[PDB]
């Protein structure tokens, strides 16, 4: 109470299901077409708006309000019983008997490799005085071990039985959300003595919720205070949510529809002012005048009667049909075993239910590679050391293909021939594995068998047996990789790495002797050859994907007795970046080696090998220890989690001495056969933005064939990479060299950077025109004003747009330019934390999960196994979606104003005086039951081919890039189709009547109003579901049957509600209305006169202008699909051939 | 282990019987509908050409006729015959006023002297037109009481239900009594009485009759019953009360189950035409000659400038002689063979053949 302490939840969703109702309901009201039915009920409760049954008026409203409560419902359930068990999912036990859950001021253990939902303040742990490690991964691109140095004081505690004598938690002042930042303290009072303390409690001393602890045991300390002093939960947790196009061109089509509701009553409120100003009517002797005054002020009157009768027109079964469609076709998305990973245990997981039509109207997708397209699994090395190159592949040199033989299987015979040849000699003192597929690279590396026993270290000649070496420690030293305890066989202990990358350095220089053993506190330990030297590392600085410096600064011995040892500095990055920081001039040979090493990586990169390259500058510790005071300080400094510890990371790799590089090889996720002929043969263009290199993205577009043979490969290729500080103000080089063939290459494709003529068309371009722009090249083309156009249309015209995009800024960039300068949708397919700017800042969120769920997932808007499975998910499960959604949202505006126009064509024959046509039960039931239900069944099981047809013809996706479905142009016409058939469905029963009033066969009389609508609902309800049943492929037996039920429920509620005495006019009409021949035979002929014009029509347009996929269903019927077997995934690895 | 259930539903590998509209199943199809359509708008056509109606409107018997056998305008009658023998010749009409009902705005009794050349069917139904009478306003056919409709003895704030249906105008009368049939509908009921007989003047004077029983559904006898108030606090509408001179007795209220003709009249018709059955004979057939209905005029169709009539007739299945069903299905026969016939000359005179598979994308 006074201490302001309530308890709370763990997680925020803000539907708490105690305060569940009254805001969905407020939520429910912001739509502006219920909130129109809450006028319209305080109206019909006013006994002068000639309504009857004014409760009846919310059943058909609040049906919807509780089918949307119930809707919402499932939409948080699954918010939280599938992604969100761990809000309490464990309890620990906490045993104080000797005096995942949540309390102020417990004192909780923290074993090892689990992550911690709390903030805990560290007290001690099994390491030196509270030195605590973590991987802080679901916060920052963090993957190193952040030091957690708890309080030096207070090691005493080892169990839960001497912490648990003292009851007591601190007060804290409001949250602040930051991270590297922790301003409290705590003060404590020792017993039996009057010492005060006040143990310095800072970010050393305190770790977050939302990371994983490693390598440490008992990790001890305080829960958080309550409220919001999680500084995760306003860091991520707030997501705006995304709709469609056809979910934003959708209020468009319910304003027209007002449009059209306001002049249906304007008409109304006038002509019954006229009315109500002549003089020789009935209504004046038999009909008590005055009604309200001495004014025509009851044509006013009468303009909200007919608001109140025109109420089947307004769209209140439209944001729940959607919301219903969508769900199903999601869950659809999910429920597939085609789209389901046995390998992984995962199907694919819909993150957000309501964007299923985005997938049929995609035109770019941002795949970028080395996570999506390959499988990641690095394994070879290509050794490039000293200028010369050690190493023979021939499991990717097939990227030029295009200019070699048919099969060459006696190489990959001497692959093995040198590889028995290379395990054997070099297992001298090595205890590794060194078998069959566990070293990488067959490659006699300079044969070393040269001392027995007259010398140990040499230093006489051979240089390349000690620059391979020194290599080699230096590549098993430049590493995050982890050790681990092999559970079986515990005699050969294994490698963990967060990159795929770089545990494959250590793992084949393992291979070859130069292997470590584990990691002390502060220094390394590795076994190189026999012997096992203790490489003491003082200091790290981290890989980012936005600077390419993997590089460490491990100390290594002075070889002579009595100096100050040396240190190294093997900043291990790209083969552009080291050679940025390299030294020019030099008194050693590091120029002539050059031109040596950097062919061989135009080699090892043309042939398909991911390249990344080391150097190595020989620095003492006369210049180190001023460096390292400038980082410590940094590193003590508010920085941390910035970019100011990037140039404290910047002033020591300014000059280089070139070691060597690799070549690690990456073979594919098997996602090459949709990338060919189904997902870029469909009108998608692909854009690949990988942060690689240019002449291995190059020769990988070939080899998944992306870009196949015949692409003119018009490479942007800038020639320099250098930074601006001053001068160059009267010319220009640097941007004005790009900048000159920006209009160079529109010969190609003749344009100008003035206008849009492009935004306004789409195609799939001819000429082939594969973009190769790369890194600088982007960087000075999205700079400012007036230089994106000029390559954009470029970006347009082609077919293919490729890599260098690193520091992923320029990812984020890529995608809000395509999106937002054309307005059309991306897609944008990754994984890896690096990724997420760019699947956030996209339309569609498509995320790859590897072996585990990473960031690129769990902030995504779909999930696959695989990039095998967006074939079937774009060009099937969004192909549908879009022609299923796009059809059913047209149906759904001609079945409310083939209606609610039908008692306006009755308007003229009261004179708009606001009476009504149809009982008020047909008024109510048929948003609801009548024929609502084949409306949605066309959304959700209609498909226009099979699931196996639309990958065999994968341009069918060519009706929804074109936008050739869903248009306004579309969506007038069904409502001209509609106001047709309200004509029809009025005029045909009013010219039965209009005659002489008697349509009985016995002459008795049906000359009721009420007996007149049920002539026109029924035309009104069956000639709208035949009219669903003509516009839905694939007539199955399910939607066949309730297209069936939902025409036998008008002759089934006219049965049993006209059998009740409640019924008050209307009493027994199912033996009056059906025992007459004037409705059989009025029924037959005008459901005809409804559908025939559009049957004829569409029997006009599948003649005469047939669409493409009529076509292909031309080909269904005969002998041109016969070879094709259902469930039939052509992007398989293993499947038979057509 | 979450793989997703493999039940065809999920799946989507349904019945699917997937039609495809060839010119081969298009074709046959309107060749299907308009074979169908040209054969019931012919017998339709057929039966419908059959049938013998008697409109004659009777709105001007007050001025426009003499005591004597009068002017016969041809606004007023229409026979429709069907053997066109006795087609030209006026129906006449005299009027009777007597001059004691004093009401001098609709008095007397128009006596209307017709013919009938054929014989109709042993149904003979005798409607009543009413044209140009307002009968589905906003006000009226909202005024009525279903309870006091169901025989209830209810009170003056229970013919007050916002429920749809009151008596809002017709609540009660000067000291304060409630109407017995309340609301506009009731109380602007069709006055005037048609006998029980066509008398047969001129030749043989045998009357044909007409009961007036049989006229309302027999059906609609389970919510229209039989008052039960005290005879006391019932007041006769304010347009009744010159057929309940002094209120009510105890032996004048009417039984409103078996009083059909009131029946008809508390289903207001949905337009401006109103034709509902008065009178009835299902057992005689009317033979040929000359006829006199005998009406007594107290319903006043001159405030606006509206018509009233009656509509004698056989009544056939569709219901009464309208030309509309059969023009309709002969419409329905000439489009679909229309279209069916656009669209063969379209297709074997130039047009497309389906004998390709490179027209999407070539
Ligand atoms: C059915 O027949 C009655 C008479 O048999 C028709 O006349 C209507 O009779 C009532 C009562 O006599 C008239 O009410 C009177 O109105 C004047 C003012 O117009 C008032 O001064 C009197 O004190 C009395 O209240 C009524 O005017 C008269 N006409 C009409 C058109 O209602 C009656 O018309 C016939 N039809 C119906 C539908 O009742
Ligand atoms: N742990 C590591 N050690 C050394 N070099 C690394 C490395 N991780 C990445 N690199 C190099 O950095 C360059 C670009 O970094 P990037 O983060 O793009 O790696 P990548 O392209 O393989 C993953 P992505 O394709 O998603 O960007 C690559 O050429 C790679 O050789
Ligand atoms: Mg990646």
């Amino acid at each position: 109470p006074i201490m302001q302490y309530p308890r709370n939840k763990i997680r925020t969703t803000k539907y708490t299901p105690l305060t569940f109702l009254p805001k969905n309901i407020l939520f429910q009201f912001h739509n502006f077409a219920n909130v129109y039915f809450l006028v319209l009920i305080i109206l019909g409760a006013f006994q002068i708006f000639g309504v009857t049954n004014p409760g009846l008026s919310a059943v058909p409203l609040v049906v919807i309000v509780i089918i949307t409560a119930i809707k919402d419902a499932i939409e948080d359930s699954r918010r939280t019983v599938l992604d969100l068990e761990v809000n309490n999912t464990k309890t620990h036990i906490l045993e104080g008997v000797e005096n995942k859950g949540v309390k102020v001021g417990d004192i909780v253990r923290i074993h090892n490799n689990d992550e911690i939902p709390a903030d805990i303040i560290l007290l001690s742990t099994s390491d030196t005085d509270g030195a605590c490690y973590v991987e802080t991964k679901n916060l920052d691109g963090e993957t190193n071990l952040k030091v957690r140095q708890s309080l030096k004081c207070t090691n005493t505690i080892r169990t839960s039985k001497d912490i648990a004598r003292t009851k007591f938690w601190i007060e804290s002042e409001g949250p602040h959300s930051n991270l590297y930042t922790y301003q409290g303290n705590m003060k404590w009072r020792n017993l039996a003595d009057g010492e005060i303390r006040n143990e310095p409690i800072t970010i050393n001393n305190v770790l977050l919720r939302g990371c994983t602890l490693r390598n440490t045991k008992w990790a001890m300390g305080v829960v958080m205070f309550t409220g919001g002093d999680t500084k995760i939960m306003l860091n991520s947790g707030i997501t705006p949510t995304k709709k469609s196009r056809i979910s934003r061109e959708l209020n468009f089509s319910v304003v027209i529809n007002f449009v059209l509701l306001f002049i249906l009553c304007f008409v109304s409120g006038i002509a019954n002012g006229v009315y109500y100003d002549k003089k020789g009517r009935s209504r004046f002797s038999y009909e008590f005048g005055t009604i309200a005054g001495s004014a025509a002020t009851n044509g006013f009157v009468s303009f909200w009667v007919a608001v109140i009768l025109y109420q089947s027109l307004v769209p209140i079964s439209l944001y729940i049909s959607v919301e219903i469609i969508k769900t199903a076709q999601a869950a659809f998305i999910y429920g597939d075993v085609l789209l389901y990973n046995a390998k992984l245990d995962y199907p694919c997981t819909p993150k957000s239910w309501n964007i299923s039509d985005d997938l049929g109207q995609v035109e770019y997708i941002f795949s970028d590679k080395t996570g999506t397209l390959t499988q990641n699994v690095m394994e070879f090395k290509k050794c490039t050391i000293n200028g010369v190159s050690y190493g023979r592949a021939y499991t990717e040199a097939l990227a030029g293909l295009r200019k070699r033989q048919g099969i060459d299987v006696e190489t990959e015979g001497r692959r093995e021939k040198a590889e028995i040849a290379k395990d054997r000699d070099t297992m001298i003192d090595e205890l590794r594995a060194l078998s069959g597929n566990s070293q990488f690279y067959p490659e006699e590396v300079t044969f070393v068998s040269k001392e027995f026993v007259r010398d140990l270290k040499g230093a006489s000649g051979e240089v390349q047996q000690r620059c391979c070496e020194h290599f080699m420690l230096a590549l098993a030293l430049c590493h995050s990789v982890l050790v681990e305890a092999n559970p079986d066989n515990p005699k050969k202990l294994d490698l963990k790495a967060q990159s795929p990358d770089e545990a494959a350095l250590v793992a084949t220089a393992r291979d070859v002797g130069f292997s470590f053993v584990g990691k002390t506190k502060k220094g390394l330990i590795i076994e190189m050859q026999g012997i096992q030297k203790e490489f003491e590392i003082l200091n790290i600085l981290e890989f980012n994907s936005s600077r390419k410096r993997m590089s460490c600064i491990v100390k290594i011995p002075g070889l002579n007795p009595g100096d100050e040892p040396r240190a190294l500095l093997i900043c291990k990055g790209a083969d552009s970046i080291i050679y940025s920081r390299l030294s020019r001039q030099s008194g050693s040979n590091s120029e002539a080696i050059l031109e040596k090493t950097a062919l061989h990586l135009e080699q090892y990169a043309t042939e398909g090998l991911r390249t990344l390259c080391i150097a190595q500058r020989e620095l003492s510790w006369s210049e180190y220890e001023k460096w390292n005071e400038k980082y410590d300080i940094a590193a003590a400094s508010l920085a941390n989690r910035e970019d100011e510890l990037e140039v404290v990371a910047d002033s020591i790799e300014r000059e280089l001495i070139l070691l060597g590089g690799t070549a690690i090889e990456d073979r594919l996720q098997d996602g090459v056969p949709d990338c060919i002929e189904l997902l870029a043969e469909a009108g998608i263009k692909l854009w690949v933005l990988t942060g690689d290199k240019v002449e291995t993205a190059i020769n990988i577009g070939f080899s998944c064939n992306l870009l196949n043979n015949e692409m003119e490969l018009l490479v942007i290729k800038t020639t320099g990479d250098d930074v601006k500080e001053f001068g160059s103000e009267p010319s220009e080089i640097v941007d004005a060299l790009l900048s000159k063939y920006l209009k160079e290459y529109f010969n190609l494709t003749g344009s100008e950077e003035e206008i849009f003529e492009a935004k306004k068309d789409h195609e799939f371009p001819k000429g082939n025109y594969a973009i190769v722009i790369d890194g600088d090249a982007l960087k000075l083309a999205l700079y400012g004003e007036d230089i994106r156009r000029k390559f954009l249309l470029l970006c347009k015209n082609c077919r293919a747009v490729l890599c260098c995009r690193v520091s992923p800024s320029q990812k984020a960039a890529v995608v809000k330019l395509v999106k937002d300068s054309l307005d059309v949708m991306t897609l944008a397919i990754g994984d890896g934390s690096n990724d997420v700017a760019m699947i956030q800042s996209a339309d569609v969120g498509i995320g790859i999960a590897g072996e585990e769920g990473r960031q690129a997932v769990m902030c995504s808007d779909y999930a696959i196994g695989q990039f095998r499975y967006l074939a079937r998910l774009v060009l099937v499960h969004g192909r549908w979606s879009y022609k299923r959604l796009a059809e059913m949202i047209p149906e759904f505006f001609y079945k409310n104003m083939i209606f609610a126009l039908a008692l306006f064509w009755y308007g003229i024959y009261n004179d708009f005086d606001g009476s009504y046509l149809y009982e008020y039960t047909y008024m109510m039931f048929y948003n609801l039951a009548f024929t609502s239900l084949p409306v949605i069944f066309l959304g959700i099981l209609d498909q226009d081919v099979n699931d196996t047809i639309s990958l065999v013809v994968p341009q069918l996706y060519r009706v929804g890039i074109l936008r050739k479905e869903w248009n306004q142009r579309k969506f007038l016409w069904y409502m001209l189709d509609g106001l047709y058939q309200s004509i029809i469905c009025f005029f045909f029963p009013y010219l039965v009547y209009h005659k002489n009033m008697i349509v009985t066969s016995n002459g008795l009389g049906l000359d009721h109003r009420y007996f007149v609508g049920v002539y026109v609902t029924t035309i009104a309800v069956i000639s709208c579901n035949t009219y669903v049943l003509l516009h839905q492929y694939r007539w199955d037996w399910f939607s066949g049957l309730f297209i069936a039920l939902s025409c036998l429920v008008v002759f089934a509620w006219t049965g049993i509600w006209s059998s009740a005495i409640a019924s008050r006019e209307f009493f027994k009409a199912a033996a009056r209305i059906y025992g007459a021949p004037s409705f059989w035979a009025v029924f037959f002929v005008a459901v005809l006169f409804c559908l025939l014009p559009r049957f004829t029509y569409d029997s006009f347009q599948k003649f005469f202008y047939p669409t493409d996929v009529e076509i292909v269903r031309e080909m269904w019927q005969h002998g041109h699909f016969d070879h094709y077997p259902p469930g039939y995934d052509p992007t398989d690895p293993n499947r038979p051939k057509v | 282990n979450r793989r997703p259930k493999e039940d065809a539903f999920t799946q989507q590998r349904l019945a699917a019987i997937n039609p495809v509209l060839t010119p081969r199943t298009v074709l046959p199809l309107y060749l299907l509908i308009a074979v169908v359509f040209v054969i019931v708008g012919g017998c339709i056509l057929a039966q419908n050409s059959k049938v013998d109606e008697v409109t004659i409107y009777y709105q001007d018997c007050m001025t426009n006729a003499t005591s004597s056998w009068s002017d016969i305008p041809s606004e007023h009658w229409q026979f429709v015959f069907h053997k066109y023998k006795t087609y030209n010749t006026a129906p006449q009409w005299r009027f009777v006023d007597d001059e004691s009902d004093d009401f001098t705005k609709q008095r007397g009794t128009c006596q209307i002297r017709f013919t009938t050349p054929s014989d109709m069917k042993n149904n003979v139904y005798l409607n009543y037109v009413l044209e140009k009478f307002a009968a589905n306003h906003r006000r009226y056919v909202l005024s009525f009481s279903e309870d006091q409709i169901r025989g209830e003895d209810a009170s003056y704030e229970t013919v007050h239900d916002a429920t749809g249906i009151n008596c809002k105008p017709l609540s009660k009368n000067a000291d304060g009594k409630i109407y017995y049939p309340c609301g506009l509908i009731a109380n602007s009921m069709f006055n005037d009485t048609f006998p029980l007989q066509l008398t047969n003047v001129g030749d043989t004077s045998n009357n044909y009759s007409l009961t007036n029983k049989g006229i309302n559904w027999e059906s609609d006898k389970k919510r229209y019953k039989k008052t039960k108030y005290n005879y006391t606090q019932i007041a006769p509408p304010p347009y009744w009360e010159k057929m309940y001179p002094d209120g009510y007795n105890e032996t004048n209220i009417p039984d409103i189950q078996d009083w059909e003709e009131f029946q008809n009249w508390m289903r207001p018709g949905a337009f401006d035409k109103i034709t509902k059955l008065i009178r009835i004979n299902k057992n005689d057939t009317l033979p040929a000659g000359e006829y006199q209905l005998d009406i007594g005029l107290h319903w006043p169709v001159l405030e606006f400038n509206g018509k009233k009539g009656i509509y004698l007739t056989h009544g056939s299945h569709l219901g009464g002689r309208n030309p509309f069903l059969g023009i309709v299905y002969l419409i329905g026969g000439c489009i679909c063979a229309a279209m069916a016939l656009i669209l063969l000359t379209f297709w074997l005179f130039g047009g497309r053949k389906i004998a390709d598979a490179s027209s999407l994308s070539w």
